[PDB]
């Protein structure tokens, strides 16, 4: 019975109703269908966020937290009735308990808070818990705890509008930095998703990260044996090198390219795709870029997954290649035709999506308009790969820019 | 990775 166990939580005898606690914690944790409603219908919250200040008994302190934390993993209006009931400021005290398990309790309680939107997220911060939560960054705590302090810590960074202070985002990023040291999987992947999260807001956030000197701890995570923290390292350095061309230099100064051969034919699909999304990126930036990139010797294998890939990926590998194209030299414009490039280039002239086309298209022209020296050869060899057919046949496409930009380079 | 998670088993 739903009743008898708020009945018993306000018992004077500490057995029964630490019990009864339990109880509630029990039926909020251990099934699928927590009944949390009817609990916080029968007035349970105040006498577990009253039992949250008894410093005389931790472990009735633990068994509240967790069911507190456990009313607040649920919807919107539950954790808001959680946060209602004056709760944030308790756990926040109770972050500096001697007992490990009930401070470990209430960063979980805090956790659970902060996912659920900017607004709880601000509270909990503007009441100070960033410096006390960081303070458990320390070899003394055991990996569990850490693990649940690096979720916090992805929780604080996951929203981006509002993005939480900038002041709380400069507090964050040391800890990051310490956390990227780390061995364990799961707080290497919350750290990178953190990181990835700061560099999406854009290039302040991204020279934010740089200045901090985590950009060598983070750039060798491409190649680590865990394919989830593969993923992560190359979201973060990507977003990284979509900034000014500096940052992108940053990232290259840590030798980030040794570690694409390994990327550009991982067996994953979605590796192969991040990767020339990434050397896109790279491509777009000055030439002293594109010769790096043609050093590491990563220009066949994107031509190879324009060639043979999955769409996305090939997609991002016409965007590379094009890039190429308008920042590159003529010399690096024949060292891509050399290594053929046109013949695979031509066969995503009949894909539905219209920004491939437009894409290509103007890859063509510009490489063309590169080489109007040599262009008789270039010409030709687009009749072998049925190239001229779909460029007089995209001469019928609907919109106005890749039918006239056929014409206009039809010449 | 999840933005609220329901602890089940302490230790």
């Amino acid at each position: 019975s739903l009743e008898a166990i708020v009945q018993n939580a306000s018992s004077d005898n500490q057995g029964i109703q630490l019990s009864a606690v339990q109880a509630a914690r029990k039926l909020l944790s251990s099934d699928r269908n927590p009944p949390i409603d009817d609990l916080i219908k029968s007035g349970i919250l105040p006498i577990l966020v009253h039992c949250l200040e008894r410093d005389d008994n931790p472990s009735l302190q633990f068994e509240a937290a967790w069911a507190l934390t456990n009313i607040a993993s649920g919807t919107s209006e539950q954790t808001q009735a959680v946060v209602q009931s004056n709760a944030v400021p308790l756990f926040l005290r109770l972050l500096h308990s001697p007992h490990q398990n009930v401070c470990e309790q209430a960063v979980w309680a805090l956790g659970n808070i902060i996912g659920d939107g900017p607004q709880c997220r601000d509270y909990v911060i503007s009441l100070g818990v960033v410096k006390p939560l960081l303070s458990f960054i320390s070899p003394s705590i055991p990996i569990t705890f850490l693990r649940n302090v690096t979720w916090v810590m992805v929780n604080l960074c996951r929203h981006k509008d509002p993005p939480p202070p900038m002041e709380t985002i400069q507090e964050i990023l040391p800890a990051l930095c310490v956390l990227i040291h780390h061995t364990d999987v799961n707080i290497l992947v919350d750290t990178v998703w953190a990181l990835s999260y700061l560099t999406d807001a854009g290039n302040e956030q991204i020279q934010m990260v740089i200045d901090s000197g985590i950009v060598p701890h983070l750039v060798p995570l491409l190649s680590h044996q865990e394919v989830k923290v593969q993923t992560a390292a190359l979201r973060a350095v990507g977003n990284i090198v979509t900034g000014t061309d500096e940052q992108t230099q940053v990232v290259l100064n840590c030798d980030a390219l040794s570690h694409f051969p390994a990327l550009l034919t991982h067996p994953k699909e979605k590796i192969n795709k991040e990767a020339v999304w990434f050397l896109s990126n790279i491509t777009a930036g000055n030439q002293q870029q594109v010769q790096a990139v043609i050093d590491a010797n990563l220009v066949p294998m994107i031509i190879h997954l324009l060639d043979k890939g999955d769409f996305g990926t090939q997609k991002e590998a016409a965007w590379a290649i094009s890039n190429l194209t308008i920042s590159g030299r003529k010399d690096q414009v024949a060292y891509l035709i050399q290594q053929n490039v046109i013949p695979p280039f031509c066969n995503l002239l009949t894909v539905k999506d219209a920004q491939v086309v437009q894409v290509v298209l103007d890859g063509l022209s510009n490489i063309l308009k590169m080489a109007e020296d040599e262009a008789e050869t270039i010409g030709n060899l687009i009749e072998e790969c049925g190239g001229l057919e779909k460029i007089e046949q995209l001469q019928n496409h609907e919109n106005e820019d890749i039918y006239k930009l056929a014409y206009e380079i039809i010449d | 990775g999840k933005r609220k998670k329901i602890r089940t088993i302490a230790a």
